[PDB]
């Protein structure tokens, strides 16, 4: 069942989905936890939260945007996290086989990709640390043509 | 067998190799295994490499020299010294309830913001390496101090070498 | 008073000012201190105003 | 229970000891003067206006150079597939630079060359015409 | 004569011929036209399946190539990486740039006495073969190290 | 099988301190250069732009070290333009020096304008096919 | 037999001579024939003369020194070096579908128009020699570059000798 909610202003919210919903919510949400196990799709426009924990299992599509102080992401297989436009301060991201992540860390980024999974970032954080295990990969995937791109420092420069 | 870069972050099946070279006796292989997976031989192996261990009360501390476990003036981790890091994971596997603090320290040469930023980067790199080996995110915290509280004298060469370090503290409860 | 941005989506944007006042802006609307908005860019964090100046991310 | 303290390095030479003690004092003298000077005259402009970036200015390089400016600027421009142009007369006393970096982009290399050139020469980049331009100062 | 050097140090013609022959039998292509030199390496002998992570055993090959590069005298080296078409243009442009960055760093860590090393990654833009059926097993996913011998 | 260490690595507790001091000194040099350098914005840079007429794209080859008027008149004559002078020639003439092998005339004109400095200027009108050398009062 | 100036542009019946001196064994004559008409011995014969062969991908290139295959500063073809030219025809006979590009290069001494005109003349002479041996006119193209893109340094003697050359490139499809 499709769902189209326009306008939510809550100071707490907890969502768990089990079947195949197609939900999209607008407003201002202080979300706390998210667990996905089906062919569910979800999108939220603005969230001003403090700590997110995401666990995605089978084939789920998530589309968030907003401000997050601390982010923890787990993708298991065939799962896609479209966390572009979600600007996070701390990120911990772990991906298993054939999963896709889009990351926008600002201050601190910590990532691990294990086997044939992909992490793409889209911002240059102040401290970056990435690890690769079997065939996974973390790629830059920025523009190359913007007039004011900024390069690495002594403190960002890690070699994948 | 064993993959030398971190074994793809998998726990290495170490005991079966000893019991295969000794069955290829079973009792002698079990005695050799139960000796080398004990805590005191792991502590002696960190003693054999350049890592110091201090136990006082119910607080435990590891001291790690950046001179051998990082590349020069960078937050990149030195890949030739992987036995020490694997032994650190093996020793830390024995306390699955405690919380961990990792702190980074440099010497006095340079500017203050430079020292603070380099310490913060190195502490985060070692915390990320700990987190990627299985330890949950709610058990960890990293902090970088500059030349804040030194343990040797910075006006002499060897003491200044001894001042650049990583501290790992953890509790029991 | 100067204004910053917080998060950018294709179509709308969320902004913060110096005073801590949040704001939501359309493709075309009026904000005080800059004027009229004619372009919201999604790939690049930049929004042009009618007074010829651009509003971008924080540093 | 043998006792040991962690940093055990290779043996040191007392010549290297004496050079290190001189170099540390040079470094913090340098720090104080740069702090004083930054406080007295705060800078206002940046050469990002004169050297913007472009596509295929994002190839990377590591460099160790200790000579005159023109040949290095020509090599960087030829690697970036740009035309190279010189304006003004080269002076009789040559303009020397010394760059020792590792893995940074050509736009930053050009900006560091521009910063080290000082009052003697300048770098401009025109991306619509794909031109790197070096101009000498009207002095002497 | 006893105090001037008699040759460029650590270099021998027999050693150059020996290592060039051994590299050509191993499978790395070494070619020379005039004074320009090209070393071409298949990506399968260095990387994992399209990730910028080296295997542990390919560092012996990079050590062998560095021992070859120390025999000459030179000013600039160019390292360029090319791959095969998987997802978009951006993903392999990023992949080839990362691969070239890592390889040129290890070569710079070893003692090649060059003044400039340039690195670029061209993606899957310039194929040398119309047979595009493999993945990373394809012959046109490669890294090429080119230079000119100076004097 | 093998990873070798870097060949010139600071593996010595005196060399490490020497290398850290060498890093910080160069950081301070970069800071000093950034404070000390004065730049102009590219909007108000007073140099003649490329006038992109068709006749001024022809390649040339020039060796000259002398007064500015004769060389500019020859450049004008080679481009089938007209040439006119506005001002008064000083007692000591304006001396330039051009030495190139294969370069276009519009950019030769740009170098003439850059080397002339504050004493003279070059204007190009590409509708009435003329170039103009204007002196400084 | 064989007529030394180009055999009147006829294909020489080469195999029958070997099988006549060996029947004058038939099997040994066939093995000697099937060895020497193979591609690798022809490639080694061009290696034995002063002609270089480079294969990379599906593009193939021949490098020919004008110093031995032309008379001095003229578009006339040097008739003493006809074995190399015959071997070039024999090797080029193996790829009957591809298109051919021939390019001519000189060094830096002289004037620009002189260098361009001499390069154009030499490239046309070698293209005409290729066309007269059977190759159709729609498969060929000649171009003369001056000192445009050199392969060695022109300020030294041996590299300048190595810069004067004829390049032959061809594809597979």
């Amino acid at each position: 069942g499709v769902t189209q909610i326009n306008g939510v202003s809550s100071r707490n919210l907890q969502i768990v989905l089990k079947g195949d919903p197609k939900v999209l919510i607008s407003g201002f949400v202080n979300l706390r936890q998210l667990d996905m196990y089906g062919k569910g799709t979800l999108s939220l426009y603005w969230i001003k939260s403090d700590t997110l924990t995401i666990r995605a299992k089978k084939a789920a599509k998530i589309q968030l945007a907003g401000i997050v102080n601390r982010l923890d992401v787990e993708l298991w297989d065939f799962a896609q996290f479209k966390g572009k436009y979600l600007r996070a301060q701390r990120s911990f991201v772990k991906t298993h086989d054939k999963s896709v992540a889009e990351i926008s860390a600002v201050n601190h980024q910590s990532s691990l990709a294990t086997d044939a999974s992909d992490i793409y970032y889209y911002n240059l954080s102040k401290t970056r640390a990435d690890f690769m295990a079997f065939n996974g990969s973390v790629l830059d995937m920025r523009e190359w043509g913007q007039s004011d791109l900024k390069d690495f420092d002594r403190y960002n420069k890690q070699f994948p | 067998c064993f993959h030398p870069p971190y074994n793809n972050f998998q726990p290495d099946r170490r005991a079966v190799k000893r019991v295969g070279v000794d069955t290829g006796g079973g009792t002698v292989g079990l005695v050799a295994s139960i000796y080398r997976d004990s805590k005191r031989k792991i502590i002696r192996d960190l003693q054999k490499q350049d890592i110091q261990y201090v136990e006082y009360g119910d607080t435990r501390t590891l001291i790690i020299p950046t001179d051998k476990y990082f590349m020069f003036s960078s937050p990149r981790l030195n890949e030739i010294c992987y036995p020490g890091l694997n032994n650190v994971i093996r020793l830390l596997n024995f306390y699955p309830q405690s919380t961990i603090y990792v702190a980074g320290f440099t010497d006095n040469v340079g500017s203050r913001s430079h020292k603070r930023k380099l310490s913060q980067a190195q502490a985060e790199t070692m915390m990320t390496f700990l987190w990627a080996n299985g330890i949950a995110a709610k058990r960890l915290k990293a902090e970088g101090y500059g030349d804040k509280n030194a343990i040797s004298d910075n006006a002499i060469i060897h003491g200044s070498a001894q001042n650049r370090r990583i501290e790992i503290q953890w509790f029991t409860s | 008073i100067i204004y910053y941005i917080q998060a950018v989506i294709p179509g709308r944007a969320w902004l913060i000012g110096s005073n801590g006042s949040t704001l939501t802006v359309r493709e075309g609307s009026k904000i005080p201190g800059y004027g009229m908005v004619k372009l919201i860019d999604s790939l690049q964090g930049r929004i042009l105003t009618s007074s010829g100046q651009v509003i971008k991310f924080s540093q | 229970m043998k006792f040991k303290k962690p940093p055990i390095n290779n043996p040191s030479d007392d010549a290297t000891i004496k050079l290190a003690e001189a170099a540390v004092s040079v470094s913090d003298s340098m720090l104080e003067m740069a702090k004083v000077e930054k406080v007295i005259t705060p800078p206002s402009k940046d050469n990002t206006l004169t050297i913007p970036n472009a596509y295929n200015l994002q190839a990377r390089a590591s460099v160790d150079w200790s000579g005159p400016i023109e040949e290095l600027t020509a090599r960087i421009a030829k690697a970036a597939h740009f035309r190279f142009r010189v304006l003004g007369k080269s002076p009789s006393v040559p303009v020397l630079i010394s760059i020792s970096t590792k893995d940074e982009s050509l736009a930053e290399i050009l900006r560091d060359i521009d910063y080290q050139a000082g009052k003697k020469a300048s770098i401009h980049v025109y991306p619509n015409s794909q031109v790197v331009e070096l101009r000498y100062a009207k002095i002497y | 004569v006893p105090k001037l050097p008699c040759r460029v140090d650590g270099a021998c013609d027999a050693t150059i011929i020996k290592m060039m022959t051994d590299l050509n039998k191993k499978g790395i292509k070494v070619a020379s036209v005039g004074q320009n030199y090209l070393i071409s390496i298949p990506a399968s002998a260095l990387f994992a399946d399209q990730s910028p992570r080296l295997n542990w055993a390919s560092y012996s090959l990079l050590n062998e190539i560095a021992a070859f590069l120390k025999q000459f005298r030179k000013i600039a080296i160019t390292v360029t990486s090319y791959s095969s078409k998987y997802v978009s243009v951006k993903r392999e442009r990023a992949l080839t740039l990362a691969r070239s960055r890592v390889v040129s760093e290890y070569l710079w860590s070893q003692g090649v006495d060059s003044r400039i090393i340039f690195t670029q990654g061209l993606g899957s833009d310039k194929p040398i073969t119309s047979y595009t059926l493999g993945g990373d097993r394809s012959p046109n996913a490669r890294v090429e190290i080119t230079f000119r011998r100076a004097v």
